[PDB]
């Protein structure tokens, strides 16, 4: 059982940095996290195209899972608001369906593995490997090919503003001018309760940004260093609580989303 | 460092946008249609 | 010595960490059980829940704000 | 040294972090949890609640406010 | 190709650890998903 | 070092906001469940809830007026 | 002095563990506990839960990319 | 290493001052509490509180009474 | 000055085991009250007492891969 | 560092002070909230009370000796 | 680096202190609980009760003890 | 530095008994008092008490091992 | 610089008493609150209450020891 | 007596100086060629006249009605033997002796210390008054429970009679226990004798701390201000002497109890 | 001879005993003599 | 502080008191009170 954590063959170190960007010849560039995005985009329009090209009674199959899913998470988004749970619902609903096979697609085999570049050899006395990289030829750093889209700090801001600027558009939709009367509104100690809440909209974006890409950047190097330490049988249970850590962020990214949306319409 | 690139950022917007519209106009409106039908059709 | 703007970012981050995280703990198990007790008051509780929240977590961002002015 | 005055920034915030969010959260759980066992008096403690904040959070306030001096 | 470059030994660790926790979710998570979509389908055809 | 001084004043607004700011926070969450246990007794209860404020706040103010002397 | 990285990065790591970990014991034994009493309304309380556990956990998740950053 | 003794005029003010703060709570909110259930109680109750106060206030007026002796 | 990589290790696993150890007491010391009065719905609580732990083990998992970042 | 005695004296005071006033706050309101129901028992509940303090002072007693030890 | 010995006597006192204190704070106010609740089984909780308080503070004492040695 | 690797192990040691302790204590806590309330179940409970001992017990283990890593 | 050992030993014995003393202290609260609602359990609990006594001092028991093998 | 007290300002004119008092082992009091008397084994003696005085004091008749001081020893002896029946059945009698002698030993011994010359009278081996001489001071009549000497013999004696008595009352199992069962009573026994080790060690060094402690509080109070502060004090050490001795007793003879069980 | 006195200290602690004991006959005075004599009358009506 | 000659003589000064009060504060008291309790 444990005779099997052989690290004779193992990675030499743990490569750790933000997006990198890829070769991008022409303009526009484009990054590993940007070619990420864009694989699973049309994994999730073809899962979609799918689900939707027979649509029937009695589901069976891919339409089954597709409804079992949207029912679920309608159900979910009814609980907190039911007014705005169809008013809102494709942001909602594709933030999760997104983010979701972003987070499983940094732990298929091959992510940080695969670059672009732009037992005797493993040291001994120690608990990890040091087995040089393909792209140790020209002194490359290895480039990985593949990155967790949620693992970047633009994707994820990006999704973040998106929906700040849905909340604050869909507060302001149905309120009147009613968002003066929340913040800075002199009704005594309400004023200054007004002010802090109005700095937590602010800071709103900010924070769902950070632990989306904090929670999927954390896993994902979790991951190497457990493969660092023993190539395998180690990061076992680490990898489940990655892949169940991966579907409740994204699940709770748009929970915190719609949840926001309906303090804000409230 | 960070890498927060504003051309980078544009287009990860752009992308999310359209996949906004494109699952809106393919999935959930034909999901959402057949669910309505098979909760009021009882 | 050497630089201490590494040591400064770190305490920020964690002490940011340790008071808004058990304030939001505490937070969400009185809602919760509140919740539970009595259901049909379930929305004005998550309301005032998420208030509390948006009050607490808020003080841990200024730490993390003031990590990235040192940090960077 | 030279980084004394970010650690002295850090220490602020984050210490002023780590008692009013335990504060507030407090608060916040025992508020919700009193409404819960009687939403006809909610209104009421809400207003005692809120203030209640008005004081727990005005200690975190003195000390971004320590932060701000020492940051200039 | 004059541009990939992929890890040897790292890359098999991933794999493994891949295929073993794909099995293990298999042998623990493939019967209760089958068995409430199963239920949830059988409920659609009664309701019809 | 001469920036001591400004770990210094750090140091006790961080702590002055550590202790009260959570004998706020127990403070009010108290009086408020009591509040909604017995209205008919708000008033009286409120009084010691706000003379409880007095005592916890005032260490803060003590700490923050060590800060007022390390400031000048 | 020379190694201040790690020790930021320990320091970071450790108290970002340290805050949100209390704060989820807190969330999911309460959780359990309207459970307990109220079967019923476990739908929407573990619905609650996670929320509340991932608001938690950011903390200690900023904690330790902030220590990640600092150590890398 | 003249600023050392601020430092330490720090800690006296602000260390001496979070054990009584949140202990002082406490005893209010157990009080507010206990007048709550049992309003004819009050009077002999509030004695204690204030008498628990009188030992919680007494430590942190320690960490005061010394700290002026540090910075003098 | 020299040795500190010593000390960050220690500093790394001592606070990710402060922070986790009382929350995986809290969760446990919750769940198994929840069973004592409510016996039948054992399995639906575990598993979430379980999935708490996973959890909070986490965050000290996280300094662990610290401990074997900064002490290799 | 000559100025380390009233750093020394400094956290005596303080770092003493923390677990023994936390522990006569929990005292005291225990007290008090057992004096809230039937009140003939007061008086045990009293000096039990009393004891508690007795002890949980004495450490605290202990750590302001130890600061007169070294700042005299 | 002088005086380091009294910066050690200092912190065992406190963290003995710190603990054990809110430990027999807590072993108190429960067994004053239980006996409010129901006065008859005193008999048999006081001894309990010392137990614990004869052991926490044990802890305590054995930082004392560490204390005195260093100091002496 | 001559010394900073004793140091390591008794933070280690240090901090490990810190979390761990407290989580040990709420564990047997809770799970006596669910025995105490109902008898019969006793038996599943103890079990789970055990279960929640060893997932925080490790931890402590944890911080063990560094200090054989260290001392040894 | 040369002191360091005491440090450690100081630390480590402060910090291996912060924890369980009140883990130990929690277990008697808990056993003795078990004791006063249902005396005829009373045995068990007793037992239950050692055992996790017994684990609990055992953690500061440990950083007892390696005072010993520092200091000695 | 009102609050406005103006010998608050006592220390100008009585200056007790710094706290010279801080000895932390034992002091020989007379130079003998065969062993030391030391400052704490002169008060032993002393103790041990006064407890042997009270009692053929109240045991010179033993009335039927007690009055007086014998209803005074009645009432403490009795509720001393009620507590510990409280906390066992069957064993009250066999450990009776041992721990109601060192309750009263111990008691009296921690009350001794806040007499009044305690810390001031002594012998020749602010400046006192020896100290003007040649020959420093060392003071006399340092409480027993103070010495760490006193407080170790007392806790290893303690230590023997629970060992004996749990291995008497349960046989040799008693001395492994069941070591045996390596499912549950595997790691927890080997816990369980560690902190039995321990245990003498901490029952001595409560003791000792806490009226070491108590000692040095008063003269230290006497340094700040020599006058009316340190009243709060005396009464906190007169009451924590005894509550010190009363725990020593209670916590030796719970011991005794979960050992036979 | 061979006596060490230490005026001030010895004054101090003499005054505080006399203190303590005067406070002490105006508090623990009148229960425990209640006591001794409630425990004397209920012993002495057992005969 | 560790005068094995000191700890040892306190001992057995502790034994003899221990033997010394049985004989005379111990078993007379212990007496009487077995007498005024046989005697209800």
């Amino acid at each position: 059982i444990a005779s099997r954590f052989f690290l004779y063959t193992g990675p030499p170190h743990v490569e750790v940095a933000a997006e990198v960007i890829f070769d991008g010849i022409p303009g526009f560039p484009i990054t590993n996290s940007f070619v990420v995005a864009i694989i699973i985009d049309i994994f999730v329009i073809a899962l979609a195209v799918a689900a939707t090209r027979n649509l029937q009674m009695v589901p069976r199959g891919l339409q089954n899972v597709m409804e079992f899913i949207l029912e679920s998470l309608y159900n979910l988004f009814r609980n907190i608001n039911a007014k705005y749970v169809a008013t809102a619902f494709p942001l909602v609903a594709t933030i999760f369906l997104f983010v979701l096979f972003g987070n499983w697609f940094g732990l298929l085999p091959g992510v940080g593995s695969i670059g672009v570049c732009h037992p005797l050899s493993s040291v001994a006395a120690a608990e990890g490997e040091e087995i040089h990289d393909t792209c140790a030829a020209q002194g490359k750093k290895l480039v990985p090919l593949f990155r967790a889209p949620a693992a970047d700090l633009n994707f994820t801001f990006a999704i973040a503003v998106i929906s700040f600027v849905f909340i604050e558009y869909w507060g302001f939709r149905a309120l009147g001018p009613g968002y003066l009367k929340k913040f800075f509104n002199t009704n005594g100690i309400m004023s200054f309760v007004g002010i802090i809440e109005f700095i937590s909209e602010l800071v709103k974006p900010f924070a769902l940004a950070f632990r989306l890409f904090g929670n999927i950047f954390a896993g994902e190097v979790l991951l190497v260093v457990m493969a660092f330490l023993v190539p395998l049988l180690l990061p076992l249970p680490f990898y489940g609580f990655e892949v169940f850590v991966g579907f409740i962020q994204a699940l709770i990214f748009a929970l915190l989303t719609y949840a926001f949306l309906n303090i804000a319409v409230t | 460092a960070l890498g927060i690139n504003p051309t980078l950022f544009i287009a990860q917007l752009i992308n999310f946008l359209l996949l906004i519209f494109i699952l809106r106009a393919l999935l959930y409106r034909p999901v959402m249609n057949l669910l309505n039908e098979r909760t009021r059709r009882i | 010595m050497e630089g201490l703007n590494l040591v400064a970012t770190a305490l920020a981050v964690g002490l940011g960490a340790i008071g808004p995280g058990v304030g939001i703990g505490i937070i969400v198990s009185g809602a919760v059980q509140a919740i539970g007790r009595n259901p049909e008051i379930e929305n004005r509780v998550v309301t005032y829940m998420f208030i509390g929240i948006a009050f607490t977590e808020a003080l841990a961002i200024f730490g993390l704000v003031i990590a990235f002015l040192i940090g960077f």
